[PDB]
DNA sequence: AAGCAGTAGAGCATGC
DNA sequence: TGCTCTACTGCTTCGATATCG
DNA sequence: AAGCAGTAGAGCA
DNA sequence: GCATGCTCTACTGCTTCGATATCG
């Protein structure tokens, strides 16, 4: 009540304390949501109205840090009070249009604070907007695949998380519908083909190709039930002569095993009619993974165990 | 420097003789010095209230300083003028004030030397701000403090050389022991009398030099020149009326809100729109649209051709005229073109016309730019700025109209009598000095509760004319000047 | 007061005429009339407007016989105008014309004003008349209508098309007729309206006629419709007893709007359900919220804050005993310069009324003062609430009026004077002679004044004293668009605004090669 | 408008 | 019936309020 | 928020 | 060839003071 009465006075606070009072109004809504059960509706509106009167204006440079504050405030508030599209497909797409304008690049400026906020907003929460991602995926994939090569440490791995959550959210939705998305599936798979067959440097393009390959090897078994069998044969035949035969003993190219293993697991979970010729290659692979420990890094050292 | 300041050490002599009444019964020079000190502080408390001041008495019996040398005792540290410090400096008047000085320190010793200049230097060497002027107004009388030994004088002039090494400027106020120029002794290889000016010509003023705007002028679309737009008739008034909590002498710092849609609660400024109402129909806008419709141009000045100085009549004005000048901060070397354009404008009497948008968002106004040249002589008499002046012109609804239906003639006899009256009442107008009645009585009225002397000093009016001094300057031609050609006679 | 303004409108046959190759005059006509209506509605004045229109294919008239009063439609009556008339005028863009005459519109409009003038006070009336002056007319009755227009006590102003007898947009400080813009009907109609206007008024009748070109950029649409000004009486004194009763009026002032933006919360479209207030909250600490009767209006002094809130300054305030218009003295020197005037308004001390021997005495005063550079330093105040101020009283001898014009003056607290680095004695900033001749060619070829007709009085275009101000105009049209077009974004500003506010481009074409000479001759810019 | 400081995207030297 | 009050009233003045460079 | 002179409705008549 | 020790100056932002449009 005090920090909600505090900001409705005259416009005199020099905006960077406005940043922290926005984030405090968010974090206070994240922890203990059994006291603000009747006054958690209007904090959506007080975040959103500031979003509109900061973003939609044909005059004055936008106040920069207030946007980062309000965005991670809405990130903290979106848990436990979810107004998804399943009962309100208006405010959800409104928030999505605001976050798409937040990630709308259009320029090559510096001090990437507000699109970093927008990236992790779309990362840590993505399942709330079911129906309004099935048409702008080329645009999102284009801007994200530009952002993942930014040569910045703190932004790249914040982009990767939104990328992987985007693929993991489009996977179940392209599964559960009827036969209408052969173009989308083939487009994703052929862009993954054109990325897995680039040969200059890009380890990260290879890894995101393998990860999407594995996540989409699930919903392919709907009608065809032959491309699934051609898959995993493609996987082992690509993987073996890439680290087990050469670049095995002394090299730098051993930072890649969890991608291959997560993909092989994701096809083997729902595969039927097993091949039974390649498991003496699979064994050599995973024992090479268990051997290859101490040249790793945490947050990779844990997903190798995963 | 803009936020730089100026210090002032007031050094007062008290060893033997300045405490003397000069075998007279008018006034002592000691209390004359305290008159001058209290007047300069009562001036600079409201005139220039951020300078750095200090006052030091030398020669006495005790000594309190930060270096512990004899006969040197200070009362104030280098600081802003404090009303408490002047309410403790005003008690040294009269015989009982002289007695108070005598029983808190007395006076008289084998007094100071180079060491009082040393304690002035170490008073200057401590305060961490920016300094521009550093003057010492010494209050002493005698013309040989080295009246017995030459090493005192040699080390004193060497110490003055080392103080002029860093350049600390001292220039005393000599008292009137002969009333003027007779004792011209050897106090001349130290420095490089008039006190009524310091007594009363500093009543209430302010001093500042900013710029107010730094814009650019566009001739076609691609001739950009960087100018600064100064103001030179500031139109001042009183400092603001602070609110105060009653008993504990504290400010309030109030707040404000808006709510109450007959439900209670609190409404944010995000849900607020603007409107106008005609009878029944109300046109609704957002605040972005309201501030959007006053948008016509970029910030800057726009050239629109030339004019000769014959049509812009001095009947036309609406604004305190500003002043503009070129600066070599944004666009490199534009004062060359400005000096050439100045030369040809003063050689061909021509003046420009422009369209003005000063701030980043404002409707335009048409201005005219008039040339101007300096005046100078040997005494550094800089009185007029070299540059351009901006006269402001009305547009459409300003020039109203009178009913216009009146015209009567006259007859040429009264021209010579009126010439006699205007030559009786003739004077050169001014150079200054028509000070403000309301502000002068206000600052004296504030002074009356500030120092609690007795009462409001009735600040003398000056805007009124001396009616008797024009009655007797006129004479007894008033009644014939009434009824020479126009008798009322009821 | 109250006025009864009449308008006559022609969208007749030649008003449905085509372009010359640039633009139609009918859209200029509708722009001029809608400008008049938005200003005379959004001024919130107390007045009655009537409109009449001829040039439609109907007949709305209480008298109508054959061709006499044919297609003479009294669409509007003398009422207070509202949004309905501007709805109609953006619902009347149809050419749609059958017509035979335009002279009788004036007499049917004057007759319906004769049948309207019941009860209310109509001290003055004006008609703005929009015929086309090129369609067929008749020479039937002229003496009766000349005598009626001379006797009706109603002013009239006629509106020609864009011609009289390069790229003309609407009006841009340029030419009216392209090469020759007249027909024989235009010849006879223009000489007939010239003889009627000469016999009506005389010499101002030469300029009691306006086109669509420069009546757009001038407020000649407002003449004898408003009340003049507000009268101010006082008594001037020189010395002890030279008390002469003097009237005075105000002049040029920084004009401002007269409508307040009203706060409206979301979801309500209303105001009265909003309480906007301030709370008196002693913070200093954890807050203890106080009331209003704890407030000492304390002032600043040096490094402390002192009391004397309210009644103490009510005791020791300053007075100057009522109104006063005294003379301090006079000054024969012309040393009150051009740059110390410092005034938010300028005054005309003029005359008095009621057998003005006092004003002919002031006429003698100023007819003495006018010969030499001897000015007056008046002390002026308005009331005891007002503040005293000294200032200059300039003489003003003219043809019809004899004025003294009063401006304020600074006190020696408002001046400030600081040192500048001069530029005449420079070591780096000397310009050379080719650059001097370049800027001489600049100030030659960028001029605006021209002299001719062998008398050498100056002809100068672009009068930045008659050009209207764009601010309230753009605000009014944006108000009208958001009123009618209910949810569209705000339009671009109109092109006749920039037609008024743009320089003549021919001087830019004259001096374009000088600008290239400047760029290639002078040293580096940025 | 002056000015006053301190963050921070951006590179270099280094380890496993 | 005209003068004489009389509540209103347009209109002005600073004054505290708000915005910005 | 404060004042000052103009301008149509009562009261004694 | 990826994840750390180590400098680095331009950008931006808050404070201080002064100036101007505003409802009453």
């Amino acid at each position: 009540s005090k920090f909600y009465g505090e900001l409705a006075l005259k416009k005199k606070i020099p905006d960077t304390v406005l940043e922290k009072v926005y984030e405090l109004l968010g974090l206070l809504g994240e922890v203990h949501p059994s006291e603000m059960i009747n006054n958690a509706e209007n904090l959506f509106r007080a975040f959103l109205g500031e979003l509109k009167t900061q973003m939609t204006s044909a005059v004055r440079e936008p106040k920069l840090p207030v946007l980062a504050g309000c965005l991670k405030g809405l990130s903290s508030l979106l848990c436990n009070f979810t107004k998804s599209m399943e009962e309100d497909p208006q405010t959800s797409r409104e928030i999505f249009n605001f976050v798409l304008k937040a990630i709308r690049p259009q320029i090559d400026l510096k001090r990437y604070a507000v699109p970093s906020a927008g990236l992790r907003l779309f990362a840590l929460h993505a399942s709330q907007f079911s129906t309004c991602l099935l048409d702008n995926y080329v645009s999102l994939f284009e801007v994200l695949l530009k952002w993942c090569a930014h040569t910045n440490v703190e932004l790249k791995k914040a982009a990767l998380s939104a990328l992987e959550s985007f693929l993991k959210q489009v996977s179940n939705m392209v599964a559960k519908n009827a036969e209408m998305h052969k173009n989308k599936l083939q487009y994703f798979m052929e862009q993954f083909y054109g990325i897995i067959r680039n040969v200059d440097s890009n380890n990260k393009e290879l890894s995101i190709a393998i990860r999407g390959y594995g996540l989409f090897a699930g919903p392919c078994k709907v009608i065809n039930a032959k491309d699934v069998d051609f898959m995993y044969v493609e996987l082992i035949q690509r993987c073996k002569q890439m680290f087990l035969t050469q670049t095995d003993t002394g090299d730098d190219r051993v930072y890649q095993m969890p991608s291959f293993l997560q993909s092989v697991a994701s096809v083997l979970l729902y595969l039927d009619t097993v091949p039974e010729v390649y498991t003496p290659v699979l064994e050599h692979l995973v024992v090479m993974q268990i051997d290859s420990f101490p040249q790793y890094s945490p947050k990779m050292q844990l997903v190798c165990c995963r | 420097k803009y936020s730089g300041r100026d210090s002032l050490i007031f050094l007062v002599d008290a060893s033997k003789a300045m405490f003397e009444s000069q075998s007279e019964d008018e006034l002592t020079p000691f209390d004359m010095s305290i008159q001058c000190i209290q007047s300069v502080y009562i001036s600079k408390i409201i005139s220039s209230d951020r300078d750095l001041l200090a006052v030091v008495f030398y020669g006495t019996e005790k000594d309190k300083n930060s270096v512990n040398f004899k006969n040197i005792y200070v009362l104030q540290e280098l600081d802003n003028p404090g009303a408490k410090r002047i309410l403790e400096l005003d008690q040294f008047k009269g015989q009982q004030g002289q007695k108070r000085f005598q029983d808190m320190m007395g006076h008289g010793s084998d007094y100071s030397l180079s060491e009082v200049l040393w304690v002035c230097a170490n008073l200057f060497s401590d305060v961490q701000f920016k300094m521009s002027h550093k003057r010492i107004m010494l209050f002493t009388n005698e013309d040989n403090p080295h009246g017995n030994d030459s090493a005192k004088a040699s080390r004193a002039r060497t110490k003055a050389g080392d103080l002029r090494d860093t350049g600390i400027f001292l220039d005393l106020m000599h008292l009137k022991k002969p009333g003027g120029f007779d004792i011209s002794l050897f106090y001349r290889d130290i420095i490089s009398s008039k006190l009524e000016d310091l007594l009363r010509k500093v009543r209430a003023k302010e001093t500042r030099k900013r710029a107010l705007s730094r814009l650019k002028l566009k001739l076609n679309k691609d001739i950009v020149i960087s100018v600064g737009i100064y103001n030179l008739v500031q139109k001042a008034l009183k400092p603001p009326p602070i609110k105060l909590y009653r008993e504990t002498n504290e400010p309030v710092k109030t707040k404000t809100r808006t709510f109450n849609t007959s439900t209670g609660g609190l409404l944010l400024p995000s849900d607020t729109k603007r409107s106008q109402i005609y009878g029944s129909r109300q046109i609704i806008l957002e605040k972005e649209e309201t501030e959007e419709l006053k948008r016509f141009d970029d910030p800057g000045l726009m050239l629109m051709g030339f004019k000769p100085l014959v049509l812009l009549k001095k009947h036309h004005y609406l604004r305190p005229s500003l002043f503009v000048y070129p600066e070599e901060s944004l666009v490199i070397g534009s004062s060359t073109l400005f000096s050439a354009l100045l030369i040809k404008c003063l050689e061909k009497e021509v003046a420009a016309l422009c369209r003005y948008t000063p701030r980043r968002n404002i409707p335009p106004y048409f201005v005219a730019l008039v040339p101007q040249e300096e005046e100078l002589d040997d005494q550094k008499i800089q009185v007029t700025p070299p540059g351009f002046q901006l006269v402001f012109l009305p547009f459409a609804d300003d020039k109203r109209k009178m009913p216009f239906t009146e015209k009567i003639m006259a007859t040429p006899e009264q021209v010579g009598k009126m010439k006699a009256i205007v030559e009786k009442l003739r004077f050169t107008y001014r150079s200054d000095s028509f000070e403000n009645p309301v502000l002068q009585q206000h600052f004296r009225n504030l002074e009356a509760l500030a120092l609690d002397l007795m009462e409001p000093e009735q600040a003398v009016d000056l805007t009124l004319p001396k009616v008797e001094a024009m009655n007797k300057r006129l004479g007894s031609l008033v009644d014939e000047f009434k009824e020479l050609v126009y008798p009322p006679d009821y | 007061n109250k006025a009864a303004v009449v308008l006559c409108m022609d969208v007749g046959f030649t008003m449905s005429n085509s372009i010359p190759g640039i633009e139609s005059p009918f859209e200029q006509a509708k722009k001029v009339i809608t400008m008049f209506v938005q200003r005379q509605v959004f001024a919130e004045n107390k007045d009655e407007i009537a409109l009449v229109l001829f040039g439609t294919d109907g007949t709305d008239n209480p008298l109508s016989g054959g061709d006499q009063y044919q297609n003479i439609t009294v669409h509007r009556h003398l009422m207070l105008p509202d949004f309905d008339l501007l709805e109609d005028i953006e619902s009347k863009i149809q050419p749609g014309s059958q017509q035979a005459d335009f002279l009788d519109a004036l007499i049917v409009s004057m007759d319906v004003i004769q049948h309207e003038t019941i009860g209310k006070k109509f001290e003055k009336r004006h008609i703005e008349i929009f015929t086309d002056l090129s369609s067929r007319f008749s020479k039937s009755q002229l003496d009766i209508i000349i005598h009626s227009l001379k006797k009706c006590d109603i002013s009239l102003q006629f509106f020609l098309p864009f011609s009289l007898g390069g790229p003309f947009r609407l009006g841009g400080h340029g030419p009216s007729f392209p090469l020759k813009g007249i027909t024989e009907q235009q010849k006879e109609g223009l000489e007939i309206v010239k003889m009627v206007m000469i016999s009506l008024e005389g010499e101002d009748g030469l300029d009691e006629i306006y086109s669509f070109s420069e009546s757009l950029r001038k407020l000649c649409v407002f003449k004898k419709i408003e009340r003049h000004s507000i009268h101010w009486p006082c008594r001037l004194t020189i010395g002890s007893n030279l008390s002469i009763r003097i009237a005075a009026y105000k002049s040029i002032l920084q004009e401002r709007v007269k409508k307040t933006w009203t706060v409206v919360d979301a979801k309500t479209l209303k105001k009265e359900d909003i309480q906007k207030e301030t709370v008196y909250c002693l913070n200093d600490d954890d807050e203890t919220e106080v009331l209003k009767e704890d407030i000492i209006q304390g002032f600043r002094y040096g490094s402390d804050i002192v009391p004397f809130s309210k009644v103490d300054e009510e005791q020791m305030k300053y007075k100057s005993e009522g109104k006063c218009f005294s003379v301090l003295g006079f000054c024969k020197s012309s040393q009150v310069q051009r740059r110390f005037f410092m005034g938010n308004q300028v005054l005309k001390v003029f005359a008095a009324r009621d057998d003005e021997a006092a004003a002919v005495a002031l006429s003698s005063l100023i007819h003495a003062l006018d010969d030499l550079d001897m000015v007056a330093i008046v002390r002026y105040a308005y009331d005891k609430r007002a503040n005293p101020q000294v200032g200059v009283a300039f003489p003003h001898i003219k043809h019809n009026y004899e004025c003294l014009v009063y401006v304020q003056l600074p006190f020696m607290e408002d001046l400030r004077q600081y040192m500048f680095s001069s530029l005449k004695n420079s070591k780096k900033y000397a310009p050379t002679e080719a650059q001097l001749n370049a800027v001489d060619a600049l100030i030659d070829s960028m001029s605006l004044a021209k002299k001719d007709e062998k008398t050498d009085t100056l002809e100068d275009l672009f009068p930045t004293t008659k050009i209207p101000n764009p601010r309230f105009q753009r605000l009014f049209q944006c108000l009208l668009h958001r009123a009618l077009h209910p949810r569209e974004p705000l339009p671009p500003i109109q092109q006749h605004i920039w037609n008024m506010l743009n320089p003549p481009a021919e001087v830019t074409t004259k001096s374009q090669i000088p600008l290239s000479k400047i760029k290639t001759l002078f040293p580096l810019i940025e």
